[PDB]
């Protein structure tokens, strides 16, 4: 790898990993303060950084991505065997003292006459428009009506009236200020 | 979203059925009557689209072009059907607009 | 830093005057203007490197400094060894050298104002065509005219109407009769009689023995048989050089007459199985088996079914297989057979027959026609039918010969890939065809119950599919690259509206029914030159091949005209004519370069004549491009050491030459031995 | 013979030319073994670099010999001129790489559309920000092509350039200057001999004169003709483009010399191409009267034409066209910020050309074209006709159409093979019967992997591949299935499933991943091996027995030669030393030329290591393993799936289950351009390395004694390779490769010292058994609007801190926009709203069940802080939120709030 600051950064991270791991596996006669020091900088602080650097590198997706996969997959195996060896060390210490992806679909949720698919999208567009102080687009109001989406697909009808005036709205704390700085 | 009801919910299907019947209508006067009714309805209901309106990638000018094309087609059909010989139609639309 | 290596042994060499050529000093001579002499431009040229000192090691800048002093000493220039005087000299030199864009700016508006005159414009496209036709008229006489009856075959090169040894047995039991001759306009010294004599001779008595099961030679007949045989051979020569103009009348009316006649010729085949049909409906009669989620979509699979059945009604796969057998029979007919032999070609159909008629590249097609669809078949191929005759309830026709080429055989072999996919694409593009296929269902589609508008657009799509899929003539190439070079019109002023027609157009039109294309694109261009402000909608124009009103998006027209462009093979003439063109383009270019620069065919290159000063033909500004390169290398390469190490590491010159894959793979060297 | 030396050219092998020049540098005029085994011992041996080779050949050809090196045809170049052109282009290509607005250093295809679209959107953004409160504003673009870039350009402009580069030193700048000036004073083009004879005969008998191309010759007395300023096209696509961009910025800096107007002109330069713009503000009227034009594109065209004419660039008016909305780079003209798809080129190349070597590889190339046309926004009904079109061209061109000879289904039916129609492999003449999704996402390995997966699922008697994973990964289960297979085979009670499985294992036995099996050669190289001099050197230095045992003995002396790629000397030349056609074979196919035709096709059908390796390459594939489960449980529509229907399902279900299964994208409708993500070509190269060592070992043991099943205890190399080849050697080396980790350090001295057998053919391929990658598919532009589970849990592990800011956000905001909502409804919508194709609640639940189980157990403080340190550090902010819906236990909450939220030497 060549990219200057990030090159030095993820060189530094894994040389720290390798040196700390060889120093943890250097000598061990005493009790588990060695592994207690090894755990947080062998498992937490650096592994998820390499997992992050795999999925956020953009200009290396065609030149260094199979390299980075072979780095971070071995890092995953290193994390798992760290957990196993640490459990073995704990067991000595206190004695001496698949289908989860296939839970998708059935995604047509409707509340009353309004679809609960375009509400989230329209309201995140509403927050985006208020954040940059811009006017809402008409097209974001297109996906509100259920009748356009009622011609195809199974319908889930959940009977809740559109009530917007009671107590449970008061515990949100999301930008109570009304900002209309172009309006008389 | 505003919990308000719009007037005359049952016009689009009736207008579509009337235009489908006008495709097969051999009557000269009924076409003029239906087109005059359409012209009166479009005059009585104004359009409130603003100049800042943007729909997707279509600006207000594109929707105004569609409105102008529809009004041009309707007025061309009216002028083709109604034959009143040159009664100075260039001075009434300018005063009305 | 980074341990910079010296990747050469030329450390003591100098770019100035130690090299072989003596060209640098005449570059300096050509580059001195007013108020700039030899010494100052030499100093700037070989001391502007000092903008990059902070990002280099000390030995490299020492090498540059000693090269600088050696270059100054060797060129009889007083050197500057100090740094303060060098910096002062270079800052007044950047001051005088940055005072040069004004002169070039004045010179380029001077060149634009002299380019503004001496040019002329055309009012409209039609006047551009008339003026181009006028130029071609005084270029060469004996062309244009209004005579349409003198032209060649219009519907490309092949014929195949709707209706092994049993077929030719049927043919030989039908040819025992006499003959008539019917033409367009009265001819003289009628050669159709000789062709009728030729087919009479070659089929009556000499078809009983066959060499290699499809061809046969002739050696022993009487002298009159050889006489009429050689007479038919003497018929085999037709040459023409005319042109049908862009403003001709009633050839268009002829074109829709032949289009309607060919469509009513189409729906007459009675076959239901074949070669191409099996693979296409095994992919297409059950098209859900190529998918996974069938139940999500139900308005697209049966439309493909409907298109497949409609093509089965029009025998498009049957015609594609017929042209396939035609093409492969002519490919094998080009073989070691002599000049007194010829061959028969029989397709999978029951009444289509061919005669090879010598090796060459010619042939003759034969036809068998019933009595119900009779006179419009005389309408169809009337320019290339020689004769026809009656036997019982049969009409038998003799057709005009022409010539072949192997790339034309390739273009015919591609036909089962040519016609169905383009037919499907244009049928997708036509929205009224889409709503007609949407209204009808799969067991209620037929050809005899269409709307007349649907009828006419289906005539147009059948004609365009056949014509695109059977491209064989040079005029098709000409109209195709004219369509591609005139596809730049439909946006704002691009300064090529008519000048390409005025200068770079090549007027070459051979036979009729391409007038439909040229006035379709003329209508399209006159629709596009109608006033456009900012933007608009698409539907107000018309397709080129399939008319197709109420267009969806301009993407559709870009796609379908570029289908009509991109499916043309390159050289339909020879490999040695485009080969010789690729050699002669640099030959003529270098000859006129040599003529403009005053060199001859015997002298050396003579690198600078000091002519290289803002002339239009072959020159530079001299002092400008050197400054542009100087500040480009200033503004591009920053931190020279690290990217220097990147150059030495990625492209790895410190490794041997075979480590690079691009200099070891099969590129073929062409060494001289 | 006209007192000259006429000589035609001959195209040799590039590797052979490098071998010859590397020889003749080392005074190696005659082939001899002892002149190269004497030196070059390991990494301390003799070495040569590129530039000393370059200057050596340059000093060799500095001697006058008729300038035979400077004799080139079009689209062709000699060896030394390839070296100097390589030197210029490959020393300057990183300089071209350093320019952000230039596109000769493209990443193949995607960088073109990406950079053109970003140029367009930044230009339009600059127009939009200059539209506010300005006096006057006008903008236009330019897509320009030059007339004859190869022959109009003066090469001497380069001579003024090379001396200005600070990247070189004094001496290599002179090197490039001298090679350029040698390129211009000796250039000549050899006319082809056949057209020379044709034109000479035509002049002799008919013309007695010639056209312009004959006046260079002195009455056609010379074969070759010189061109001076024409560097041929395709040779310098890098340097010329960058200096053309130098002319572009010369235009820019020329236009800031104007006083009353401001200009900001950016550019994209490809070879033979432009895409630029110009922005003018202020008094436009006096500016356009100064340049004598009425429109800004007119002024831009005239200025650009005059500037290009000033520096030997001829612009062509018929092809360069400039408007206010179009840019045509090579194709896909983008209008008003929206790209036209332009699948006309893809569907045209679907039926206009092919590579024309074999049936299978032409089918592969056209299938790649199918993937391109499907990936570029295909229209509605043309997919099955495109399938049929590529199939009928694959059938009609080489391997004949069904119903006649050379059929695939007919041969299988006349043999009575139990296989059904829609599972015949594509090498066996099987048609492209794969569905849309596996061909679309993978390409070459779609249909074969699908049929292999289905038959392993059938014989293994499971229901899904997730069952297959933990069923196979447990050892000795495959052994008991294979032994019950042997019991069923000796008994004779086999069924049709066993017959299909034995046919597919013996099919893969005689195969690569997918080879051709039937491989008719060309004109055999035995009459053309004399063209290569390496074959001459291989055959220059009873007797056959001693000579082959001697040469195999000298491979055994240094086994590292044949197996590693050439690293130094004494391991390169020894390694290289010791290692219209459609019209032809439409006649050559239906023939008995190689003594068999379409009976060799059926005689291959007539007749556990392969089993476990094939089920392993089924299960060790990464993207196929996540490809199948999103197919078999997929919803039809909605949740940004079906908003329209006009060819709209043809983009969304093609990739939204696939691409959003990965992160980095939220869009629905966009033409995508993928990487080379599917790498099935990393399992095959260790197997081939084992194939060479098995071949070498088999030759060695078979030529030291006969009928070898075990050795007679010779040396340890023979003994350890007897351990290698006792069972299947590929299987044992890959199996022992999962727990040996040598990676010896490539010093060629400790490599032979450490272990002479296993790291030789296990660690000298720079590759072993590892795991591939899945990318984010690189969405190029928006159109007109057991090993699985660990890495996936790691995806949620690194995504945990993001979804702790996302799920809490959306839960709070849905509680904000519905105040009558209940906790069961929160559970329901959190069970249904998914991110990165992962439902939120079950993804949190699988992580938090183990930490609640670890907390509720009897472990002490140190056994709980070190178990889930990352988890507790992530849940510091929203532990109460996890306790709110009854998820987190009160013991875990108490633990979090108490321990987290606070003589001798």
């Amino acid at each position: 790898i060549v990219d200057d600051d990030i090159r030095e950064t993820m060189d530094e991270f894994l040389m720290n990993i390798r040196d700390t791991c060889l120093e943890g596996l250097e000598n061990c006669k005493s009790v588990e303060e060695y592994d207690s020091y090894l755990d947080e900088n062998g498992f937490n602080d650096t592994v998820e950084l390499f997992e992050n650097l795999l999925r956020t590198h953009d200009n290396f997706e065609n030149e260094y991505s199979p390299l980075f996969s072979e780095i971070v997959d071995k890092a995953k195996q290193y994390t798992r065997d760290l957990e196993g060896f640490k459990e073995i060390l704990l067991m000595l210490k206190y004695s001496l003292i698949m289908h989860a992806v296939e839970l998708m679909a059935k995604k047509h949720i409707e509340i009353g006459e309004f679809n609960l698919l375009g509400m989230i999208q329209l309201i995140k567009a509403c927050e985006t428009c208020h954040n940059n102080d811009s006017i809402l687009n008409l097209a974001s109001l297109r996906n509100v009506l259920s009748r356009t989406y009622a011609t195809f697909g199974r319908r889930i009808r959940l009977d809740h009236d559109l009530d917007l005036q009671n107590n449970l709205m008061e515990k949100s704390y999301d930008f109570k200020t009304l900002v209309l700085p172009e309006i008389k | 979203l505003t919990k308000s009801r719009s007037k005359e919910h049952f016009l689009s299907g009736r207008v579509k059925k009337a235009l489908i019947q006008l495709r097969d209508e051999q009557s000269r006067t009924k076409k003029l009557e239906v087109y005059k009714d359409i012209a009166n309805f479009l005059a009585r209901h104004p359009l409130c689209l603003s100049e800042k309106t943007l729909y997707g990638r279509y600006t207000y000018s594109d929707i105004n072009d569609y409105i102008m094309q529809t009004r041009e087609i309707i007025l061309s059909k009216i002028s083709e059907l109604d034959e009143v010989v040159e009664t100075d139609e260039d001075n009434f639309l300018l005063s009305y607009l | 830093v980074f341990f910079s290596h010296w990747t050469s042994k030329y450390k003591e060499r100098n770019p100035t005057e130690i090299a072989y050529s003596e060209d640098i000093e005449r570059i300096i001579d050509s580059l001195v203007t007013d108020e700039i002499t030899k010494e100052e431009i030499i100093h700037f040229l070989f001391g502007n490197f000092c903008f990059h000192i902070e990002t280099m090691n000390d030995q490299h800048i020492a090498d540059k400094f000693k090269g600088y002093q050696s270059s100054c000493i060797n060129l009889k220039i007083e050197p500057k060894v100090d740094l303060a005087d060098l910096k002062d000299h270079l800052i007044q030199k950047q001051q005088i050298w940055e005072s040069l864009y004004g002169k070039h700016l004045e010179k380029i508006m001077l060149r634009i104002r002299e380019k503004k005159k001496k040019e002329k414009e055309i009012p409209d496209i039609t006047t551009a065509f008339n003026q181009n036709a006028a130029e071609y008229e005084e270029k060469y006489p004996n062309c244009f005219t209004n005579d349409l009856s003198e032209t060649k075959t219009n519907f490309s090169m092949t014929w195949s109407p709707s209706f092994n040894n049993a077929i030719i047995n049927k043919f030989r039991e039908s040819f025992k009769s006499s003959s008539r001759v019917i033409y367009n306009s009265p001819y003289s010294t009628n050669k159709a009689r000789d062709i009728t004599n030729l087919v009479r001779l070659c089929l009556t008595e000499l078809s009983c023995l066959t060499r290699n099961k499809n061809e046969f030679c002739m050696k022993e007949t009487g002298r009159e048989n050889k006489t009429i045989y050689f007479k038919g051979l003497a018929v085999m020569n037709i040459h023409m050089k005319k042109l049908i103009r862009h403003d001709n009348e009633d050839s268009l009316s002829w074109c829709e007459r032949i289009k309607d006649s060919l469509f009513v010729l189409h729906n007459g085949d009675i076959r239901e199985e074949g070669k191409i049909t099996s693979v296409y409906n095994n992919y297409a009669k059950n098209p859900e088996c190529l998918y996974i989620q069938d139940s999500v979509l139900k308005t697209e699979l049966e439309t493909c079914k409907k298109i497949n059945k409609l093509c089965n009604d029009l025998a498009i796969y049957h015609y594609s297989e017929d042209m396939m057998q035609f093409s492969k029979g002519l490919m094998v007919a080009d073989r070691y057979m002599t000049k007194e032999s010829f061959k028969i070609l029989t397709t999978a159909n029951t009444s289509m027959m061919l005669l090879a008629f010598k090796s060459g590249v010619p042939y003759i097609a034969l036809h068998i026609v019933d009595e119900d669809m009779s006179d419009q078949f005389n309408i169809c191929y009337t320019k290339e039918i020689y004769s026809y005759f009656r036997n019982g309830s049969n009409y038998i026709y003799i057709m005009r010969p022409q010539r072949l080429n192997q790339v034309r055989l390739l273009s015919l072999f591609k036909t089962p890939s040519k016609v169905p996919v383009c037919f499907a694409q244009f049928s997708k593009k036509a929205n009224e065809m889409e709503k007609w296929l949407k209204n009808k269902d799969i067991e209620k589609v037929n050809v005899f119950s269409m709307t007349m508008t649907v009828k006419q657009i289906l005539i147009n799509i059948v004609f365009s599919s056949v014509m695109i899929g059977t491209v064989t003539k040079l005029s098709r190439m000409g109209i195709f690259d004219f369509m591609r070079y005139a596809g730049f019109l439909p946006l704002s002023d691009y300064s090529n509206i008519k000048e390409y027609i005025r200068d770079k157009f090549d007027p070459d039109i051979t036979n009729v029914a391409d007038i439909y294309f040229v006035n379709g694109i003329k209508k399209l261009l006159f629709r596009m030159e109608d006033l456009d402000i900012i933007g608009g909608i698409t539907d107000l124009n018309i397709k080129c091949p399939i008319t197709g009103s109420t267009l969806l998006t301009l993407e559709d027209l870009y796609n379908n005209v570029y289908l009509a462009i991109y499916m043309m093979p390159k050289s339909l003439h020879n490999h040695v004519h485009n080969l010789t063109s690729l050699l002669n383009v640099p030959a003529e270019w270098e000859l006129k370069f040599r003529k403009e620069l005053g060199f001859n065919i015997f002298e050396d290159i003579y690198p600078k004549k000091a002519m290289f000063d803002d002339k239009d033909l072959f020159s530079i500004n001299g002092a400008l491009n050197v400054k542009a390169l100087s500040d480009y290398y200033l503004g591009n390469i920053e931190n020279v050491g690290l990217m220097r190490s990147e150059i030495e590491n990625k492209e790895d010159f410190l490794s041997p030459c075979y480590k690079i894959s691009t200099l070891k793979s099969s590129k073929k060297c062409s060494q001289s031995n | 013979y006209y007192r000259n030396n006429v000589t035609v050219l001959k195209s040799k092998k590039v590797s052979e030319e490098l071998y010859d020049l590397v020889k003749q540098f080392h005074n190696m005029m005659e082939i001899d073994l002892d002149s190269v085994m004497n030196l070059g011992k390991g990494t301390e041996g003799k070495k040569h670099t590129f530039l000393q080779m370059l200057e050596f050949v340059m000093s060799k050809a500095k001697n006058v010999t008729g300038s035979v090196d400077f004799l080139v045809s079009v689209y062709l170049m000699s060896m030394k001129v390839k070296m100097m052109l390589y030197f210029i282009e490959h020393t300057f290509k990183h300089v071209a790489q350093s320019d952000p607005s230039e596109a000769i250093s493209i990443s193949g295809d995607n960088k073109i559309r990406a950079l053109s679209t970003l140029s367009l959107d930044t230009i339009t953004s600059y127009n939009d920000i200059l539209n506010k409160n300005s006096k006057k504003s006008r903008l236009a673009f330019l897509s320009a092509d030059q007339s004859k870039w190869s022959a109009s350009d003066l090469t001497y402009k380069y001579v003024l350039a090379i001396i200005l580069n600070p990247i070189l030193t004094t001496g290599e700048a002179s090197l490039m200057i001298e090679c350029i000036l040698m390129y211009v004073k000796l250039k000549k083009v050899c006319i082809p001999t056949d057209i020379f004879l044709n034109l000479r005969k035509a002049q002799g008998t008919f013309g007695q004169n010639e056209t312009a191309i004959g006046l260079l010759t002195k009455g056609l007395t010379t074969n070759t003709y010189p061109v001076s300023m024409n560097w041929l096209q395709g040779n310098l696509n890098y340097l010329s483009s960058v200096y053309h961009s130098c002319a572009m910025k010369a235009y820019h800096k020329t236009l800031e010399c104007y006083k009353d107007c401001d200009f900001q002109t950016r550019w994209i330069v490809h070879s033979d191409d432009n895409a630029t713009s110009l922005i003018a503000s202020g008094e436009v009227d006096k500016m356009l009267t100064d340049f004598s034009s009425s429109s800004l594109p007119e002024m831009l065209f005239r200025s650009i034409e005059a500037h290009f004419k000033s520096f030997c660039i001829t612009l062509n008016p018929k092809k360069s066209y400039a408007s206010s909305s179009e840019v045509e780079f090579i194709s896909e003209r983008i209008v008003n910020g929206a790209i036209i798809p332009l699948y006309c080129r893809h569907l045209a190349n679907c039926c206009t050309e092919s590579s024309h070597i074999s049936y299978f590889d032409d089918l592969m190339s056209l299938s790649i074209h199918v993937t391109m046309l499907l990936r570029k926004g295909c229209p509605n009904e043309v997919i099955p006709f495109a399938y049929g079109a590529v199939q009928v061209q694959a059938l009609s061109i080489y391997s004949m159409l069904p119903g006649e000879v050379n059929d695939s289904i007919r041969i299988f039916k006349k043999l009575g093979v139990s296989l059904k129609s829609n599972e015949i492999p594509t090498n066996m003449g099987g048609w492209l019967t794969s569905p849309i999704e596996p061909l679309s996402i993978l390409g070459p390995s779609s249909n074969d992997q699908i049929i292999y997966y289905n038959v392993i699922r059938d014989f293994l008697n499971k229901k899904s591949l997730e069952e297959v994973k933990d069923s196979v990964s447990s050892s000795s289960y495959l052994q008991m299935r294979f032994r019950e297979l042997k019991g069923k085979y000796e008994k004779g009670t086999l069924e049709e499933k066993d017959k299909k499985m034995i046919f597919l294992i013996n099919l893969f036995e005689k195969a690569t991943m997918l080879t051709q099996i039937i491989k008719l050669p060309n004109f055999i190289n035995e009459n053309a091996l004399n063209k290569m001099s390496s074959y001459k050197d291989f055959s220059k230095l009873i007797a056959s027995s001693l000579e082959m045992e001697s040469v195999h003995d000298i491979m055994i002396k240094n086994p590292e030669t044949i197996l590693i790629a050439p690293l130094n000397d004494r391991d390169f030349l020894l390694s290289q030393l010791f290692m219209k056609l459609a019209l032809d074979r439409v006649l050559r196919s239906k023939a008995r030329t190689k003594m068999t035709y379409e009976e060799n096709m059926e005689k291959k059908i007539l007749e556990y290591c392969s089993f476990k390796t094939c089920v392993n390459l089924v299960i060790k594939d990464v993207n196929f393993s996540m490809l199948i489960p999103i197919l078999d449980s997929a919803y039809p529509c909605e949740s940004r799936k079906r908003d329209n229907y006009n060819f709209r399902w043809f983009q969304t279900e093609k990739w939204i289950p696939v691409v959003e299964g990965s992160p980095g994208l939220v869009v629905m409708h966009a033409v995508y351009g993928s990487n080379y993500i599917e790498n099935l070509g990393l399992k095959n190269i260790p197997l081939t390395d084992d194939s060479i060592n098995v071949l070498t070992s088999t030759f060695g043991t078979g030529l030291i004694m006969e009928d070898v099943k075990s050795l007679v205890k010779g040396k340890d190399s023979f003994e350890t390779e007897a351990f290698s080849n006792s069972n299947e050697c590929q299987r044992l080396v890959k199996a022992c490769n999962y727990m040996i980790a040598a990676q010896n350090r490539l010093l060629a001295i400790n490599t032979c010292f450490t272990r002479k057998s296993f790291p030789f053919y296990s660690k000298f391929n720079l590759g072993r058994g590892f795991i591939s990658n899945t990318l984010a598919l690189l969405s190029t532009i928006y159109s007109k609007e057991k090993t699985i589970r660990t890495v996936v849990s790691a995806q949620q592990d690194m995504n945990l801190e993001k979804i702790l800011d996302t799920a809490v956000y959306i839960s709070d905001k849905l509680q904000s926009l519905f105040p009558t909502i209940t906790r069961e409804d929160i559970v329901l919508i959190l069970q249904n709203v998914c991110l990165d194709s992962k439902p939120i609640w079950q993804s949190l639940e699988d992580k938090m069940k183990k930490i609640n189980n670890s907390t509720a157990s009897g472990f002490t403080v140190s056994n709980v802080i070190l178990s889930h340190n990352s988890e507790l550090n992530t849940i510091q902010k929203q532990i109460v939120w996890m306790w709110n819906m009854g998820l987190c236990s009160h013991r875990t909450l108490d633990f979090v709030i108490r321990y987290i939220r606070r003589i001798g030497i």
